[PDB]
């Protein structure tokens, strides 16, 4: 807490009221393609299905 | 003709017969003779009906 207090003496450091937590977030979208030979697949009975 | 172009639940149409195929084995080159041997007459065995 003492070295944080020395850093808080420096410029640009924010004022946050006691008991408040400040937060920041980014939304990301990474773009990929997946490549391969054709995969296998499986199926469901018609009678026992979404009615 | 009863199956329209509409969507149907797979549970409903599952058992509806969508095609009938009728097939019979044939010969074109042996059409009359078939598998005949000797006479045109075939012999049938039967239980005497009168006894």
């Amino acid at each position: 807490e003492s070295i944080n207090s020395i850093c808080l003496s420096g410029p640009g450091t924010p004022k946050i009221p006691k008991g408040i937590t400040a937060e920041a977030k980014v939304k990301y979208s990474f773009n990929f393609k997946w490549g391969g030979d054709l995969p296998p697949m499986s199926t469901i009975t018609n009678p026992t299905d979404q009615p | 003709t009863q199956m329209k172009s509409q969507w149907y639940f797979q549970h409903n149409i599952a058992n509806i017969p969508l095609l009938m195929i009728r097939t019979t084995a044939l010969t074109l080159d042996n059409y009359y003779i078939g598998s005949r041997q000797l006479s045109t007459n075939v012999t049938i065995h039967t239980l005497n009906t009168t006894y």
